[PDB]
């Protein structure tokens, strides 16, 4: 039944499903009609004359109002459902809208379909801490220079694949409602194709937040005229469908993301690792650095091997670096009298046990090396017996050999 | 014919 | 049945990427209390807004065509009545890349041979049985195996001879030559091996170290490496030693070893005195060029 476990049962890459993040949740704006009741106009051009129709923006009744609920809501082409600014917010002023995830997604797309004209100015952005700061994702302006600070119509370099670009696309007045904006995070990046081995790409799909900020407003230049009333209430923004598609950020390593104990979205990581986007590892599975999983490797985090001796284990460099890529996990404070990187021998003045096996409390027994006897505390591991010095015959070099006598020498312990 | 007919080992590995 | 409620979110979605097609298989959603009329499916690149195909409610499987070689695309499944379009099912894939079958290679040079010039200079001869006007070119590859992971050295010709250029002396090199004749294009010929000749060494050896040996002081151990232009066999070693520099050659004493080893004890040396060390290589063509002397003095 899990996604990532193989046929046989062996490791493979977890990807959560695609998701529109943004549907059902809530989306804090800085306008909308109601509060006080306010009139709007629709415009609508048929043939070579434009007609208006006024209609009323009351907050308190439900077939009238336009909260920013319905912007996440369940898009009907039959009933549409949108919400709508203040009238006449005209740059500098500006309407934006905050939306929060709560965790770390791999966006691919942000879209915008739209009741009013879509802007001459719109501009979303990003933020990997949780609101913090904000970078840019993408711009749309007729002029990027003046309104944005950007190129207008700027290739996509390979040297900076991480910086927001801004187009004069998708910006036309036509359509006047129905009018959609759709960016493609990945659209034009030279190294998109290899995005699996590309981590500046992989950094610049993550967003834990979307801002999206309309700054300018089409116009047909009639707002100056001697009825300003009129004019001006027949331009807004307003927005039906808002949609961020992206998976789960799990680095490769969870199929779903579920809310914790603390009421928090994380990966359900696998392949013996942890974090909120498993971005590091389990306790007890350092043998080998961190790595985000391929199509083709697994990359799943290797178990420590203590030989039930240990119950904490470091990554060290150097050894993994010796071993040549393969492991690097080190044994931290060794029991039952045992030494080494993986735990596997008995430490200096001690002898392996061949009634018990390794695994065994009990697979170290103390090597009783003579004082004046042995020369050295550290013996033989398989037999148990003592560096013997003049000959010997004792186990734990305690007696004396054939027709040897005990000596007064620390030096000679037996004479002839 | 160019064949031999206990081994010993030697180290060395840097800080 | 139930028209008074939008349809339930589909059950299930999977898509298989194809060169210029996605295969896609969904199930109907759980509850059957709300009538379901039919499915839309909605792709495109990036985004699922590009294009929709609205199908009956009967359907189970369907193939998006026309599609662009290696793109990723984002699929979108909605389950649509009479009411309206109910809660969608995403998910993506991105297409294989368009395959252009190779050609039938053709046959490579035969006779190859590796003809030794000079220490920089081979020159290598091929034949072709095909030839019985065409504007098909030879390609000669060479290799040596120092410095390591290095690449071969490409060159074109269109005659059946190539005169290969700027060698290191006494080190084994290997030859071979391919045909193009255009998208078509025959593999390497067999490969022919070329030792260039053996030169007069045209490097010193470098890290000359000199120390004091522990237990008998007027012993003093002198310690080199291989010179990098050996430029053959290394058949000795020449150690000069005296308490002057500026002294010529002529006054310098004389101390000659074995190629093989690369360690020389030094014994009777005076006391209160500073030793000046100069190696150099032999070789069967000539010998290696003059060091640079070393500070040493003994208590
Ligand atoms: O000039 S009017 O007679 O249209 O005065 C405005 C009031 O009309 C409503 C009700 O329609 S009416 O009975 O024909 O007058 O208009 C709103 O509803 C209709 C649908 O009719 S229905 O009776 O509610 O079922 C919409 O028409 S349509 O789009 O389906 O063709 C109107 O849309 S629109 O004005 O043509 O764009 C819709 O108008 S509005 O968007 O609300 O302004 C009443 O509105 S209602 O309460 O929402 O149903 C208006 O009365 S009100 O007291 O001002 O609310
Ligand atoms: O018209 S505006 O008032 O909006 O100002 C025009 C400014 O655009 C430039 C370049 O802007 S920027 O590089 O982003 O700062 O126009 C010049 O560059 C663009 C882009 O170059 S490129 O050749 O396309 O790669 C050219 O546009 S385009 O042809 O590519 O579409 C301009 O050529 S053209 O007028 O569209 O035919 C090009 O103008 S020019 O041939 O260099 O004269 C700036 O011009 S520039 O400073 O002279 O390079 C203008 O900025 S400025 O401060 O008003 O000078
Ligand atoms: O040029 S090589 O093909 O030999 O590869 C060396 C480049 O690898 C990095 C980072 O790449 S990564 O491991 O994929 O993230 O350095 C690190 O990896 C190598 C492993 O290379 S190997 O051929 O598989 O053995 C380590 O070398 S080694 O000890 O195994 O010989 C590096 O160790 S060290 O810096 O030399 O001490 C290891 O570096 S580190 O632990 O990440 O610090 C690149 O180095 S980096 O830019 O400093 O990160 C190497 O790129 S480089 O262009 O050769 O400099
Ligand atoms: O339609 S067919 O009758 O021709 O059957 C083809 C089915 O085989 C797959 C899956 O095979 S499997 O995962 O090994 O069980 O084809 C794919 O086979 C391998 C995947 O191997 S792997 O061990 O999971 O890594 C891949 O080929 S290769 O690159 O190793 O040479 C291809 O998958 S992928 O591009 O890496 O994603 C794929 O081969 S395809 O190149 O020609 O065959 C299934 O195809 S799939 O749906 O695209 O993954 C086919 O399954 S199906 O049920 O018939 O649809
Ligand atoms: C519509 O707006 C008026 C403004 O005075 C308000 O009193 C009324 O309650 C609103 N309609 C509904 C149904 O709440
Ligand atoms: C239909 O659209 C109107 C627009 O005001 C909205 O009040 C209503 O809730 C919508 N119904 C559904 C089921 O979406
Ligand atoms: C929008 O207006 C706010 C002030 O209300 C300002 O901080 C911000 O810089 C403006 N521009 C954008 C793109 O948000
Ligand atoms: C050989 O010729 C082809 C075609 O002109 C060219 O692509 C290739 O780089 C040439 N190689 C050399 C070493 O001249
Ligand atoms: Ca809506």
């Amino acid at each position: 039944p899990d996604p990532c476990s193989d046929e046989n049962g062996h490791p493979r890459r977890c990807i959560p499903d695609f998701v529109n993040a943004a549907f059902g949740k809530d989306v804090r704006v800085s306008s909308t009609c109601g509060r006080p009741p306010a009139r709007y106009c629709v415009v609508s051009e048929r043939g070579e004359e434009r007609l208006r129709s006024c209609h009323l923006c009351n907050a308190s009744d439900p077939k009238k109002a336009h909260p920013p609920a319905f912007l996440t809501d369940l898009n009907n082409p039959h009933n549409l459902t949108c919400w709508q600014s203040e009238n006449y917010l005209q740059f500098p002023h500006n309407v934006t809208l905050t939306l929060s995830l709560g965790k770390k997604f791999e966006v691919t797309y942000v879209s915008l379909q739209f009741c009013s004209p879509r802007p001459e100015s719109m501009a979303i952005y990003k933020s990997m801490d949780y609101g913090r700061t904000w970078v840019p994702f993408q711009f749309y302006s007729t002029q990027c220079r003046k309104m944005y600070n950007r190129p207008h119509r700027a290739p996509i370099t390979k040297q900076n694949e991480q910086e927001a670009v801004c187009t004069d696309s998708h910006t036309d007045m036509r359509p006047l409602s129905g009018g959609l904006i759709a960016f493609s995070t990945l659209d034009g990046r030279p190294s998109a194709h290899d995005f699996d081995n590309s981590p500046v790409l992989q950094d610049w799909v993550t967003a834990t937040d979307i801002r999206v900020a309309f700054s300018r407003l089409h116009t047909f230049g009639d707002e100056n005229e001697d009825d300003s009333e009129l004019a001006r209430d027949s331009y807004f923004y307003a927005v039906s469908d808002l949609q961020v598609g992206g998976r789960c950020k799990c680095n490769g390593h969870a199929a779903r993301c579920v809310r914790d104990r603390d009421d928090s979205l994380v990966c359900d990581c696998r392949h013996n690792t942890a974090g909120p986007e498993c971005d590091r590892c389990k306790p007890f599975h350092y043998d080998r650095p961190w790595q985000r999983a391929t199509a083709r490797e697994a990359n799943e985090c290797v178990a420590c091997n203590c030989n039930l001796h240990a119950r904490r284990c470091r990554f060290n460099m150097e050894l993994y670096k010796l071993s040549g890529r393969k492991s690097g996990g080190v044994c931290l404070n060794c029991r039952h009298n045992t030494a080494g990187r993986h735990c596997h021998y008995c430490k200096e003045g001690y002898y392996r046990d061949m009634g018990k096996p390794i695994t065994h409390r009990k697979a170290c027994k103390a090597c009783d090396c003579h004082p004046v006897g042995a020369a050295g505390k550290t013996c033989n591991q398989t037999t148990g017996q003592c560096p013997c010095k003049d000959g010997v015959t004792g186990i734990t070099c305690n007696r004396c050999a054939k027709g040897y006598q005990q000596s007064r020498s620390p030096i000679a312990p037996c004479i002839k | 014919p160019c064949n031999y007919h206990s081994y010993l080992f030697c180290g060395l590995f840097g800080d | 049945t139930g028209e008074t409620r939008v349809p339930e979110v589909p059950s299930s979605l999977h898509v298989r990427p194809l060169v210029t097609s996605i295969v896609v298989s969904w199930t109907p959603p759980e509850n059957q209390n709300i009538v379901v009329r039919g499915y839309a499916i909605g792709y495109g690149i990036g985004s699922p807004h590009a294009q929709t195909i609205k199908v009956d409610y009967k359907q189970r499987y369907y193939t998006i065509e026309n599609l662009d070689p290696s793109s990723h695309y984002v699929i979108t499944l909605k389950a649509f009545n009479n009411v309206g379009e109910g809660i969608p099912l995403y998910e993506s894939a991105v297409t294989r890349p368009h395959t252009v079958p190779d050609p039938t290679p053709m046959m490579p040079p035969v006779g190859v041979q590796a003809s030794i010039l000079s220490h920089d200079t081979i020159r290598i001869t091929w034949a072709d049985n095909s030839l019985p006007t065409d504007s098909r070119y030879y390609t000669v590859r060479w290799k040596t195996n120092i410095p390591a992971n290095t690449k071969y050295k490409n060159a074109n010709a269109t005659t059946l001879s190539y005169l290969v250029t700027g060698l290191k002396p006494n080190t084994l090199y290997e030859f071979s030559v391919m045909v193009t004749k255009g998208r078509r294009s025959s593999t390497w010929s067999m490969t022919a091996h070329g030792a260039t000749f053996e030169l007069v060494p045209t490097s010193p050896p470098k890290d000359v170290t000199v120390v004091s040996k522990e237990g008998k002081p007027r012993t003093i151990i002198v310690n080199w490496q291989p010179p990098s232009e050996a430029n053959g066999k290394i058949t000795g070693y020449i150690i000069y030693y005296s308490t002057d520099v500026n002294a010529e050659i002529h006054d310098w004493v004389i101390e000659p070893v074995v190629g093989n080893r690369l360690t020389h004890q030094i014994q009777e040396l005076t006391l209160d005195t500073p030793y000046y060390f100069k190696i150099q290589a032999r070789n069967s063509k000539g010998m290696g060029p003059m060091s640079e002397a070393v500070q040493f003095r003994t208590p």
